[PDB]
Parts: structure tokens; sequence; C-alpha cells
RNA sequence: UUAAUUGGAUUCAACGCCGGGAACCUCACCGGGGGCGACGGCAGGAUGAAGGCCAGGCUGAAGGUCUUGCCGGACGCGCCGAG
């Protein structure tokens, strides 16, 4: 619930969505890197 | 008691209890999730058939989300006056602020009536 | 980490049916026996002495 | 100067590994061959990375049976004898022999009086 | 003597004996590190793992350890009896 916020109608995710698993993924947020904690696919920024 | 700024509407007590029996129906031969980041990913997800939140949940911001972002995915919401009878009919010792259900089970016949019934609320 | 490492080779390769020693174990046509354990068995093994 | 096969430390550097092993023994040359464990390839990471500078840790190791290789040559590690990692330092002169021969596994044997 | 040459075996009736095969194992010896106490009572519980996850400093070394950022959806930390 803390990495979902609301403004003006729509729910913002602080962490993305991992495109394996669909949505409801939230995944590292390391600045350099979207990295996910489940398998360790690394979407380098 | 003034009813907390995330209500859009007032549940009648039958209403309430009938809610509380597809919870429970649900949690018998059926999937609830129990938490509210759960009920957040089902919503997003779209698993989510019908969102009932607990009304004298002491933190706004839990259950402050729930209806407009509910509201734009088209799933229904319901009330339950108390987190504590939110979580007996979730079978689970600790309170449960809100519980999505995703298969009702042998309460969808409870549940379409329950989503008719708020479906006349809104209105 | 708790499991010991495979080993098809050496002495650790096998270990006895009945009692479980590592070292003697006789594997004539895979009796996968220790030496101390052949003498409860061999009789109903249909050895015979002569 | 120093002098391994007809070359020196850097004539031994700058050419790849086939014949470098080629100027070692048949039990370091075979098992060159044959691969290095997961463990030798990380440990040799390490290394490279330590006298690029990126690895500045004092390495420790275990690994004895570690063919040390010219490119080694001016670091110290420390080798695993069974109870602590005795520091060793690899000058030009180490190639072609194991790294587990240079921890004493066994202390001085001296003898006191009998029984 | 060692950290270890594990220990047993005492003349006949111990000493090519256990070993009828020690480079990991064998290990019963030593140094170092990691991990679970089953099933219960007390306690937490869905309030979100206890399973794994990259970049890395400690780790020989491994998300073991920790900064880092998180899910997988669920019963699992811990003291006593008892394992």
């Amino acid at each position: 619930w803390k990495l979902y916020e609301i403004k003006d109608g729509k729910v913002i995710r602080k962490n993305k969505f991992c495109p394996r698993c669909g949505p409801g993924v939230f995944m590292a947020d390391h600045g350099d890197r979207w990295a996910c904690g489940k398998c360790g696919y690394t979407e380098w920024k | 008691m003034a009813k907390p700024s995330y209500v859009k509407f007032e549940v009648p007590k039958e209403l309430a209890e009938k809610a509380l029996q597809a919870v429970e129906i649900a949690r018998d031969t059926g999937k609830i999730r129990k938490g509210t980041n759960e009920t957040t990913k089902a919503v997003e997800r779209g698993q989510a058939k019908l969102v009932i939140i607990a009304e004298d949940v002491d933190p706004e911001e839990i259950v402050a989300h729930l209806p407009p972002l509910c509201e734009e995915k088209e799933i229904p919401y319901i009330y339950v006056p108390s987190k504590k009878e939110l979580g007996a009919a979730a079978g689970i010792e600790v309170a449960a602020a809100s519980v999505a259900i995703i298969e009702p089970g042998k309460a969808r016949d409870l549940v379409e009536e329950i989503a008719m019934k708020v479906k006349e609320l809104m209105k | 980490y708790n499991k010991r490492k495979p080993r098809k080779f050496g002495k650790g390769a096998r270990r006895c049916i009945r009692c479980g020693q590592y070292g003697p174990i006789i594997r004539i046509q895979g009796l996968m026996l220790c030496r101390h354990c052949f003498r409860e068995v061999a009789p109903k093994l249909g050895f015979r002495k002569y | 100067e120093f002098r391994y096969r007809g070359y020196t430390l850097e004539q031994l550097m700058n050419m790849s590994l086939e014949e470098l092993a080629r100027l070692f023994p048949a039990r370091q040359r075979r098992s060159l061959k044959r691969g290095l464990t997961p463990e030798q390839k990380k440990l040799l990471r390490k290394i490279r990375l330590a006298k690029k500078g990126k690895y500045k840790k004092p390495i420790r190791t275990h690994c004895r049976d570690m063919i040390i290789l010219p490119e080694m040559v001016g670091l110290t590690i420390y080798v695993h004898n069974g109870k602590e990692f005795v520091p060793v330092e690899i000058k030009p002169e180490m190639i072609g022999h194991y790294l587990g021969e240079f921890a004493p596994t066994r202390k001085k044997v001296e003898h006191g009086a009998p029984g």
C-alpha cells in the first residue's frame, strides 16, 4: 500500500512492473538499474 | 460518529451482514486476499471481483486508496462496520482491514446480489 | 549447502544396505552388502557350505 | 634475469595460455587442458581485478592445487593449509608449481625424551 | 612431535588386525564458517516469510553476513517439556 500513491484519479506505483510475471510485481529501484528480486532479471537504466 | 472521508455511500446493516457472509463462503469454497496491499495488487491485476473494506480502520491511508482505484477499475466495493468482523470472516486472528474476493465459489449468488446492491448504492 | 556431495566413485560411493558401514562392501552382481552383514544373510541366500 | 624455457616474465605474459601450458609439466599442462573449477575461475577473476586495482581486499584463498601462472607474479596472497591462511608472495620464479606446495600442512617434528 | 597423525586391539589370545583399498568423502582428529530446535505449552500472526534476488564491503567462498530494492503468497521467530 505504501508503494501505491493516488493523485487526481490515477494510481502511481513507486517501483515498476516486472514484465515476466505481469502486474503486481514490484521490483528493485536501484537508481542505476531496475532489478527483480524474484529471479535476478536486471534491466539497467 | 461521522463516517470517514473515503466513504461514498451508506451500507445498511443487512447488506453488511450479507457481505460478511459472502466473505465467509468465499473463504470456505473460494479465494480471498487478506491484507490491503494484496487487495491493491488484485485490483491492479483485475482478479478482484469485490473489495470489502472495514469502516473502523484507524489509519485512513490504508483504505483511502481503495474507493477511487476500485471505481477506476470498475471492481465493486462494499463496507463492513468492524475490521474485527472482517478478520473473523477472513479466518485469521489478526484484523484484516480489506479483503478482495477472487473466486466467490458458492458466494457468487450472494456476491452478484451484493454487487447489485452495490450498484444501487452509488446512485 | 546441507547436502553431501554425490560420489559415483571411491569407497564413499558405497554405503551398505543393512549396517551402513562405509568400508567393506562386496558388489559381486550387486549385493551392495557389508562383509560383516553377509554372515546373517548367506544361508537364507541359498549359499551352502561345502 | 629470470629465464623459463627461453622466455622471461613479460615474454611469458604476452602469450596466450596454450603455449604457456606447453611450457608447463605434464601434471600442470594436462590439468590446465582439462579446465578450471568454478572456484579457481572466481579466484583468478579476483586476482586479475586486484592486479588491475579493483579488488583492494587482502585476498585469502584455499585452492591448494592452483597452478601459479606468470600473470600472478608480483602479488601477495594467503593460502589455506587447514588452520590459517599463511601469506605467500609470487615472484617470477614461482612459475610451473602448485600453490599448495607453499604452505606447511605439518609443523616441524622434533624429538623429546623417550617414555 | 604436531592441529591431526582419530580411536580400538596387548604375550599365547595386538601389531599386511578393524582399513575386505584415506587426494572431497572415508572422519571417529584439528581450524574456520553456515543452517535449521520436530510436536506441543507461552508468544507473534494476513501487520505480510521463514525461500530465493542482483552491484558490491566481510566471507577461501556462498543473499551466509550486511547498505542497497523488492516479491512468492503463506503460518512461521524464539524460551521450557520434548526433540
